[PDB]
Order: C-alpha cells, then sequence, then structure tokens
RNA sequence: UCUGGGUCGGGGUUUCGUACGUAGCAGAGCAGCUCCCUCGCUGCGAUCUAUUGAAAGUCAGCCCUCGACACAAGGGUUUGU
RNA sequence: AGAUCUUGGUGGUAGUAGCAAAUAUUCAAACGAGAACUUUGAAGGCCGAAGUGGAGAAGGGUUCCAUGUGAACAGCAGUUGA
C-alpha cells in the first residue's frame, strides 16, 4: 500500500524529519491501518516505527 | 607488421654498403588446395565461362 | 538436474570495459542478469540486496573489477507463474580470486 | 645487428627503437622510449628509480 | 527459554540494514 | 621489371621480434629470461615443485 | 566432427613502479622508565632497507591453453522448373 | 474559383522535428490485472545553512486534509497527482 500519510504522521510525533524515519516494511499491511496520530504513538512505542540515528560526521580527522 | 635490417646494393646513394632499417608487413600463406578448372571462350562480347 | 546451486566468478571489468561513467554500475547489474540467463536459462532472475551492495559498494563509476557469485536456480512454484524455475543470485565474499574455479555446491 | 647502444636506464635499444637525443655542449643521449627521455629531462636520478638497470647494480639486486 | 534455533532466526530479524546501521531494539505485536 | 629498384637483390641482417604488444624490449623468451634473472613467480614454482 | 563454442583459472605479453603486514643496533628527534641500566628500555615518529623488478590491470576488438564448469542436432518464417 | 476573400472542416508534409539547460540512479518486496515513474526497506548520489531547508508579505482562493475513481489532463505511463 502507500504509507505516505502514516510517514509525515511518524516524522511529526518522532519531532524528526522524514529521513530517519523508519517504517517496518515486514508488517506493512499492520501500518497501513493506523490514520490516527494516536496509533502512530502505539507503533513507535510497540517497535514497528523506529527513529533512525543521526548519520555519523565524526571531527575526530579535524582535531 | 615490423621491422627488419638490411644492407643496401645501391651505388651513387648515401646509403650503399650501409645498414638500413625498413618496415615489413607480414602476411601468412598456407599452401593451396587446386578443387577444379574453368575454360573461357574468347567472343565479340568479351571472355566468357565455356 | 533442475535445482543444483554453483558458485562462478565474473569479470565485471571485463563487462563494462567501455561504458560511461553514470551507467557503469547499472549496466553491470544489467549484465550480471543476462549471464544469470546465460548459464540457467531461467528469464526469471532476482538479484540479492547484498549482492547490489556490493555491486554499489564503491560508488558508480569504479564498480569493482571482478565478483563472486553463488546463482540457485530454484523452483517458482510458488504461484501461478510462466516459467517454473528461477535463478537466484547471491554474493560470497572472498579475499583473492587466483586460481578460483567454477565448482558445483551443494544445497 | 648494428651497434647496440644503452639508454637511462641501461637497457639495450635495438635498431628502430627509441630516439636520439644530442645537446649543444655536444653529448649524445639515447633513449628506449618517451619514459626515459622524460624522466632525464626532469632530471631524475637514475639510482633511485626502482625498475632503472643502474639502481639494481647499486642495491646488487639479483 | 531462548534456543539455538530462535537466536538463528533471531539472526536474521534483528538487521535491519548494511554496516554501520542500528540493530532493532525490539518487535511487540498487541492489540 | 628493369629499373634498378626492382630485380636488386634483398639480404636481411636482422629481423625485429620484440613485443609489438606496447614498448617491446627483448628478441626472444631466453634473451629476457637471462637479462632480468629469476623471478618470484618462477622461485615458487620451483619451491612448489621441489 | 577426428566433438564445437563459451565462462572462469593458468601461462605469455605489456603498463605502472616495489603493495598490506611483518621485521630493522635506520630514522630529525621528542616524551616517559633508572635499586634498575654502566650504556641502557618503553611509547609518539614523516621517511629509508629486506620481505619485493614487488602489488594491480591486462581484450572487453592481444596470444596459447586442453585445467575446471556447464551448455550445445534446438527454435520460428518462406521458397518448385 | 479566384479577391494574401469570411466562417467551418479535412489533407500532403508525417508517425517527421522533436519529447537533449541545471551529474543519477539501483536492488528486493507490497497493493495491483498491469510497475521505471505509487509505496516500504537497502545502496549510491545531489541541494551544502546567500539550500532543492524551515517560515512570512503581495498575490491565488479551497489548491489545505481525509476517502473513492481510472471518463478527460499531468505533451510517455501511472496503482499517483495542485
Ligand atoms: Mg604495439
Ligand atoms: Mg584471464
Ligand atoms: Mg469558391
Ligand atoms: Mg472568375
Ligand atoms: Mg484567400
Ligand atoms: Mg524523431
Ligand atoms: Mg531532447
Ligand atoms: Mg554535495
Ligand atoms: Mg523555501
Ligand atoms: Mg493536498
Ligand atoms: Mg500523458
Amino acid at each position: 500500500s502507500m504509507l505516505r500519510l502514516q510517514k509525515r504522521l511518524a516524522s511529526s510525533v518522532l519531532r524528526c524529519g522524514k529521513k530517519k524515519v523508519w517504517l517496518d516494511p515486514n508488517e506493512t499491511n499492520e501500518i497501513a491501518n493506523a490514520n490516527s496520530r494516536q496509533q502512530i504513538r502505539k507503533l513507535i512505542k510497540d517497535g514497528l516505527i523506529i527513529r533512525k540515528p543521526v548519520t555519523v560526521h565524526s571531527r575526530a580527522r579535524c582535531r | 607488421m615490423t621491422h627488419i635490417v638490411r644492407e643496401v646494393d645501391r651505388p651513387g646513394s648515401k646509403v650503399n654498403k650501409k645498414e638500413v632499417v625498413e618496415a615489413v608487413t607480414i602476411v601468412e600463406t598456407p599452401p593451396m588446395v587446386v578443387v577444379g578448372i574453368v575454360g573461357y571462350v574468347e567472343t565479340p562480347r568479351g571472355l566468357r565461362t565455356f | 538436474n533442475e535445482v543444483v546451486t554453483r558458485e562462478y566468478t565474473i569479470n565485471i571489468h571485463k563487462r563494462i570495459h567501455g561504458v560511461g561513467f553514470k551507467k557503469r554500475a547499472p549496466r553491470a547489474l544489467k549484465e550480471i542478469r543476462k549471464f544469470a540467463m546465460k548459464e540457467m536459462g531461467t528469464p526469471d532472475v532476482r538479484i540479492d540486496t547484498r549482492l547490489n551492495k556490493a555491486v554499489w559498494a564503491k560508488g558508480i563509476r569504479n564498480v569493482p573489477y571482478r565478483i563472486r557469485v553463488r546463482l540457485s536456480r530454484k523452483r517458482n512454484e510458488d504461484e501461478d507463474s510462466p516459467n517454473k524455475l528461477y535463478t537466484l543470485v547471491t554474493y560470497v565474499p572472498v579475499t583473492t580470486f587466483k586460481n578460483l574455479q567454477t565448482v558445483n555446491v551443494d544445497e | 645487428m648494428k651497434v647496440e647502444l644503452c639508454s637511462f636506464s641501461g637497457y639495450k635499444i635495438y635498431p628502430g627503437h627509441g630516439r636520439r637525443y644530442a645537446r649543444t655542449d655536444g653529448k649524445v643521449f639515447q633513449f628506449l622510449n618517451a619514459k626515459c627521455e622524460s624522466a632525464f629531462l626532469s632530471k631524475r636520478n637514475p639510482r633511485q628509480i626502482n625498475w632503472t638497470v643502474l639502481y639494481r647494480r647499486k642495491h646488487k639486486k639479483g | 527459554i531462548m534456543n539455538q534455533e530462535k537466536l538463528a532466526k533471531l539472526q536474521a530479524q534483528v538487521r535491519i540494514g548494511g554496516k554501520g546501521t542500528a540493530r532493532r531494539k525490539k518487535k511487540v505485536v498487541h492489540r | 621489371q628493369t629499373k634498378r629498384r626492382a630485380l636488386e637483390k634483398i639480404d636481411l641482417k636482422f629481423i625485429d621480434t620484440t613485443s609489438k604488444f606496447g614498448h617491446g624490449r627483448f628478441q626472444t623468451m631466453e634473451e629476457k629470461k637471462a637479462f632480468m634473472g629469476p623471478l618470484k613467480k618462477d622461485r615458487i614454482a620451483k619451491e612448489e615443485g621441489a
């Protein structure tokens, strides 16, 4: 299906950009049923939606 | 193609009795097999295969 | 047989000699697909994500010269498919390419 | 079969190969290819180039 | 208890990307 | 053929057989081996072959 | 076909120039260890030597394999004095 | 029959020019009859804070946001869309 709405909502709830938002490709069907921010909060806590870490930009070379 | 080295047998030339290099082309020529004969006959319109 | 899997190595450098900078990796993947079609006879080819990562490991123009792949001709009998056999290709990481032969690997 | 010369690298130069260079001071040099000539014209010491024969005998390689 | 086959399939599920990416922490289904 | 260029005896002093696949500098395998001495590949080949 | 052609592997050729790692009573020196050592021992240290004419590419439009692998008497359209 | 006549319609050109400014996409999977253009994940890229970012004024006025459609449009396609 299409998860354009869910990823935008997930970015809003997680307070991070859409780049960091990870949606479980396996459980696509379960996420498609989520249409409200309240459901997204359940999925984030349940682990189906995961905030990816910031890309590493080391300053050790500069130091 | 490759190059060779040879003498010169040309009197009156600046290269006579001197070593020169020359470009040569190699053509591999295996022996050929003859498998037939055609005869031609002359006509007022040219040679034609008799 | 019609199920056995094998291990090959591919001269990606040879098959991508002459391709422009912005098409070297996609052309490499297309040639891998054609190679998989050649030795297997199966038009259905699935390229593994790890193999795709190995192909694109050094960017888009510096594709690795050789690759070590594993073809597996499995049964496509999971749905109503025109072809009953599909070739799944995987990537086998190796340290060197010297003296590497094509080997029939068991299941 | 002609008089065989030696290069910057010390390699043997066969007839019909390489180039000959004559300077203004009168010294004549010959090179096997452009790589030796480029090395010579750039003023690079042959005793610090690994594949040069002079280097091989300087370090007694072989 | 967790056995070798369960850890072997956990090896498949736990990876969500290539080298340098984070590891999945949990996957729980609830109604 | 009656010109001096034609009917002229040709005798070859040397024929180049160097590596045309680049910039060759050796004529024969034996000459190259004699000039370069033993190499790592032959050393390990004899190491395995005893 | 007295099999054939491929894909790898090898060798030859050539191009560049001596790979990583390891060792060094080599290295401008510097900072720590002195019952110590009687001239020393531990780290940082570009570079230099042996390993090493090494490492790597090499037909995709280079050459020889008789090494391995699998494939190749199969497909479709027509043609009559 | 004319008037570079007025209006409307149709040809040759012709399946032709072209669909070439700003580096670049790729693999697997899902729904789907249909995947290069939809979505998810992975890889590789770009914008490089005077941005292809985040917000306003003027102006547009419902394009905003959900659900459904594959009639017409998005000069190709679309499971998508201002
Ligand atoms: Mg040549
Ligand atoms: Mg080879
Ligand atoms: Mg009229
Ligand atoms: Mg009239
Ligand atoms: Mg008119
Ligand atoms: Mg056109
Ligand atoms: Mg165009
Ligand atoms: Mg950039
Ligand atoms: Mg903006
Ligand atoms: Mg909208
Ligand atoms: Mg359109």
